[PDB]
RNA sequence: CCUGCGGCUUACACGCGCGCUACACUGACGGAGCCAGCGAGUCUAACCUUGGCCGAGAGGUCUUGGUAAUCUUGUGAAACUCCGUCGUGCUGGGGAUAGAGCAUUGUAAUUAUUGCUCUUCAACGAGGAAUUCCUAGUAAGCGC
């Protein structure tokens, strides 16, 4: 049969894996997204 | 000075009401009060059986003084209380129908149940009458 | 064993010590040339009055 | 009414016990024990718990009152508190005829742990270390120990909360320790002494 | 007074009131008895110290006789 | 227009409002006395305001008071708010402003939240 | 039965001896095993003639006599 | 169908258990009058519904 | 981008937070409440008992506060999610999935509630740039240089997923270690309209009986 | 007893957690009194309703009120208050457990779908190691 929406995706030690060697750049090449504080 | 029952207490007006019921003697009660609880969520049955339709009678004729006019489903959610259906969430529960609208069958009688406007429940000059009685003889409960 | 009574003249400050009793200096009731830090447990303030069941005894930092 | 006219000219405590000649026997709980409140019932709930000191400012009287709706089977109960305790103050002044205020303070002057106990931590050796209790926090503790006490008499009894209430209110003015707000005083002198 | 007894073949005790004392058979509750001590024009608080076997064996009889006596088919276990 | 006055009084969610006007020393609450407290143990503080000026202070005044909302121990304290705030109305334009004064500072210090509102109503952290 | 005030005659004379006097309550009033067999805790129901001993206490109801 | 709240109904007839409509979480049922749906859960109790 | 509901505010003043709950938490339910109070910085919290939301909001919004969230569940485990920011901003409801717990797994250290270091990986479309601005705005203006407290905004196949992670600059690259709880965080509404209106602007629903939505991102 | 992640099986001896009910005289049953707010509700359909009616009840009778402050609706709610009954009794606390009858659908209830009634009356005598949350209209308890 079919599907009507995509419902709960499940993380396993790969996807986790994915988005954890993607922060160890994100924060290896110390590239950062911050409120810029207004002067004035 | 003015003689209310609104003055007269609910236990002794109650009581007071019931005996000159008693005293009265002719309500046409029904025969289910031998065998009934009152309630669908009652469990044991009355204990003054013969006097709780009294009772009843008595609180609804106070009713029908205090309020304008009342309905067997007002009467009955008025009498109504929860239920020991178990273990359950107890909801509210109203009280039986063939017994309210005998009970109002049975106050007309004594002329204390008058039709009221665009129907229900009123009282006519007798009931009045009665009702007054019954409050000056509990005015001088105080003996 | 007549427990005298002591007016605290103030709660004495810095005393370190387990979070919940405090050292206060208290001046006693019966005689106001007495004059000791006791360590009490209760929530107490200045001014105030309570029972020392103790004569000489004194309050030091518990650390 | 007639109660009416005579409770005009003095406020009783419910028109039963009078509110007024109310002594405290016991020292050090001056401006601790609210009795200079001229009140009609133990029901004033304004706001009082959100001060530290304000807590004194209700009556001790109040604070037994609040003291009965204390447990799971009653947390929130107002009248059956208020007339359990008109129902202990009966007793009392059936018992003790002087005063339910009088005889109740004298048992709370009476049923005082004069001394505090405390296990320090040490960094890993915990002692014994007596320290004092101040005033609110004795009064509390013996009005704590008093409900506890009345509360722990109706467990296996058909005796009434207000029954149980009068009879340790009773051995706490006596100072028997026939009450377990007594014996708990006695025993928490005991053990502060036992390592003074 | 009177202690248990032989009543349908159960041992009964007396001392206790009209309604829990025949109540402890199978096939009788709360409610069939408090029926039951109506339909038998006895006195609901009464203990069975008295009501003798004359009451006893007219109980007896509104038990194997029920419908006899205005007990309803609704009311049957 | 006769000497007259209404005044309200509020509770954690039950109100209650009496017309004050000159009559004989009667209070009807939804044509019911004033003596007649629904537990009966919360009487006195239910008398006190009769009994704070005296059981005779009020014997020229006539109370036609109507309470709802709340909870039924709510609306008690909603009357007595009420028969609080309307001795003091009665006592400003049915009577004297001084006595109004005097009859506010003796029942303030009494109890201030018969006549002031001290509602359990709460605060930031 | 056999007399219909079995443990009501002398426990009945104990009481008129000891609990016209003090008096106790509605509640001690269930002292010297006032059980089953007669009034276990209806003594109060039964002190309308006996009076002038001490105030009642009521639990369930609520109400002092003095008997 | 058989009870209806607003934009929410109880289904009778399709299934007989249970573990019928644990299966279909996440199905699509459309109305042969014409508008979309789908099931969500699975009542207990009644044995199918 | 900065919005209206951030251009007078947004470098500005840094915010602070208030934690609450729908009525009557389960215990666990409390416990995350607890966990989401102490990953934020500026964290302050209060129970919610037998309040009227509109008197609750409008009293808290006199004292002084940015944002408020307040949870749901569904028999002891929760839910859903909203974000309420205070002056006529946008209220964000959200359903949240999964959950790892500090108290469950280990005692991993601590969470240093640091000023802590921002990431937002992964949105493209306006929405995103909403739900990015929104969020980012929650967080402290100013972590230091060195903030070891990265927190963690994944936004692949519409269900954006936070984690909590500490690194130190080890001698290769920096090694990290996972704390904080980790999520399946979807949205569903967005109304500019503060959830005092109940009525106000709805920006966004998600569509869910249509068919596309299967595989859209974005509605 | 229901229920969210973990074993094993089908075309049942289980490991981690969330709740409700009780473990009785502040109690339990009989009658009396009673204080809310949130909204919801039906045109070519039958909703939300008032009453009278009869049936223990469950449940069936025609009608207006309402397309909405109007009729429910003051939702006369429950805990609450009074007296009555009862004596700590694993009783009348307690109903898990079954069977039977009754309405009541629906095409069928059959797999106690639901609701009444009768009958059946388990454990539960306060729960160790641990254990979470909490500082006022707060914990807590009650209902719509």
């Amino acid at each position: 049969f079919d599907r009507t929406a995509k419902p709960v995706p499940v993380i396993t030690s790969e996807v986790t894996e994915s988005l954890e060697d993607m922060i160890r750049r994100r924060i290896q090449d110390s590239n950062f997204d911050d409120l810029q504080r207004r002067t004035l | 000075p003015g003689v209310s029952v609104r003055d007269v207490a609910a236990q002794d007006f109650i009581n007071a009401y019931a005996s000159f019921l008693q005293r009265q003697g002719k309500l046409e009660v029904p025969g289910y009060v031998d065998i009934v609880k009152t309630s669908s969520g009652n469990e044991m049955p009355p204990q003054d059986a013969e006097g709780w339709f009294y009772k009843r009678a008595a609180s609804v004729a106070r009713h029908i003084y205090m309020r304008k006019q009342v309905g067997v489903g007002k009467l009955n959610k008025l009498y109504g209380g929860a239920k020991s259906r178990g273990v359950r969430p107890y909801k509210h529960i109203d009280a039986s129908g063939s017994i309210n609208r005998k009970v109002l069958q049975a106050l007309e009688k004594i002329g204390i149940v008058e039709i009221s406007p665009k129907g229900g429940r009123r009282i006519s000059e007798n009931g009045q009458r009665d009702l007054d009685r019954i409050a000056a003889q509990t005015l001088e409960e105080d003996e | 064993t007549p427990v005298t009574l002591a007016k605290v003249i103030k709660v004495l400050g810095r005393t370190g010590s387990r979070g919940g009793v405090t050292q206060v200096r208290v001046e006693f009731l019966e005689d106001t040339s007495r004059t000791i830090v006791r360590n009490v447990k209760g929530p107490v303030r200045e001014n105030d009055i309570l029972v020392l069941m103790e004569s000489e005894r004194e309050a030091r930092r518990l650390r | 009414p007639e109660e009416v006219q005579q409770a005009q000219t003095e406020i009783k405590l419910f028109n039963k016990w009078s509110f007024e000649e109310v002594e405290v026997k016991d020292a050090s709980l001056v401006d601790y024990v609210q009795v200079r409140q001229p009140i009609f019932v133990a029901h004033t709930a304004g706001r009082y718990a959100n001060k530290r000191f304000r807590k004194a400012q209700c009556p001790i009287i109040e604070r037994l009152t609040n003291s009965l709706m204390m447990n799971g089977r009653n947390n929130g109960k107002k009248l059956k508190a208020v007339r359990i305790i008109k129902h202990t103050l009966d007793i009392i002044n059936v018992l003790t005829d002087q005063n339910p205020i009088q005889v109740v303070v004298d048992a709370i002057t009476n049923t005082g742990p004069r001394e505090d106990t405390t296990r320090v931590g040490g960094g890993g050796a915990a002692r014994r270390q007596a320290v004092d209790v101040s005033p609110l926090r004795r009064v509390n503790q013996a009005i704590a120990l008093l409900t506890i006490g009345a509360r722990e008499a109706a467990f296996r009894n058909i005796k009434t909360i207000a029954e149980t209430l009068a009879e340790e209110l009773i051995n706490a003015a006596k100072g028997s320790s026939t009450s377990y707000a007594i014996k708990k005083k006695d025993e928490l002198e005991r053990v502060a002494k036992s390592n003074r | 007074f009177q202690h248990i007894l032989r009543l349908l073949n159960t041992n009964v005790d007396g001392n206790i009131k009209i309604v829990y004392a025949l109540t402890t058979i199978k096939g009788v509750g709360r409610r069939y008895s408090n029926l039951v001590c109506k339909k038998a024009d006895v006195d609901l608080h009464k203990r069975a110290g008295e009501l003798t076997q004359e009451e006893l064996e007219r109980i007896v009889q509104i038990m194997q006789n029920p419908t006899h006596y205005k007990i309803p088919a609704w009311f049957l276990n | 227009a006769v000497p007259s006055v209404q005044t309200f009084g509020k509770k954690k969610s039950a109100t209650a409002v009496a017309h004050v006007k000159a009559g004989k020393g009667l209070i009807k609450v939804n044509g019911s006395p004033i003596t007649l407290v629904e537990p009966e143990i919360l009487r006195f503080k239910v008398y006190e305001p009769l009994l704070l000026v005296g059981l005779d202070k009020f014997s020229n005044i006539d109370i036609r008071v109507r309470v709802t909302g709340g909870g039924h121990v709510s609306q008690v304290y909603a009357i007595r708010q009420a028969i609080a705030k309307g001795l003091v109305a009665y006592h400003q334009k049915y009577v004297d402003e001084q006595s109004k004064n005097e009859l506010k500072k003796a029942f303030t210090s009494y109890d201030r939240t018969l006549l002031i509102a001290d509602s359990r109503r709460p605060e930031p952290k | 039965a056999q007399h219909a005030v079995i443990l009501d005659q002398e426990k009945y004379d104990r009481i008129l001896k000891e609990v016209p006097t003090y008096r106790y309550v509605s509640v001690s009033v269930l002292v010297d095993r006032l059980k089953i067999g007669g009034s276990l805790a209806r003594i109060a129901l039964r002190h309308l003639e006996k009076e002038g001993i001490i105030k009642p206490i009521s639990k369930h109801s609520k109400q002092a006599i003095y008997t | 169908p058989y009870k209806i709240f607003k934009n929410t109904a109880f289904i009778k007839d399709m299934f007989s258990s249970a573990m019928e409509v644990a299966r279909f979480e996440g199905a699509q049922i459309k109305t042969v009058s014409g508008i979309r749906g789908e099931i969500k859960r699975a009542l207990s109790k009644p044995e199918g519904h | 981008q900065v919005d209206d509901e951030y251009a007078a505010t947004s470098g500005i003043m840094d915010p602070r937070i208030i934690v609450t709950t729908s009525r009557d938490p389960s215990t666990r339910l409390s416990q995350f409440a607890k966990e989401i109070k102490l990953l934020f910085p500026n964290a302050v919290r209060l129970n919610r008992g037998n309040y009227v939301m509109p008197n609750l909001v409008d009293a808290c919004k006199k004292s002084g506060t940015t944002d408020l969230v307040v949870l749901h569940e569904h028999r002891g485990v929760p839910t859903s999610l909203t974000i309420s920011h205070f002056p006529h901003g946008p209220t964000a409801q959200f359903s949240l999935h999964n959950v790892v717990m500090r108290h469950d797994i280990i005692n991993a250290g601590n969470q240093s509630e640091v000023n802590p270091h921002l990431i937002f990986d992964n949105f493209t479309t306006a929405l995103g740039k909403r739900v990015v601005c929104i969020l980012k705005h929650l967080f402290n203006a100013g972590p230091k240089k060195d903030s070891e407290r990265v927190i963690t905004f994944a936004n692949r196949g519409d269900f954006i997923s936070v984690r909590q992670h500490v690194y130190v600059r080890t001698r290769e690259g920096v090694e990290i270690a996972e704390v904080g709880p980790r999520f399946e965080m979807r949205l569903f509404e967005l109304r500019l309209g503060t959830l005092e209106n109940k009525d106000a602007d709805v920006e966004w629903q998600l569509r869910r009986f249509i068919r596309t939505a299967n595989k859209k991102d974005y509605l």
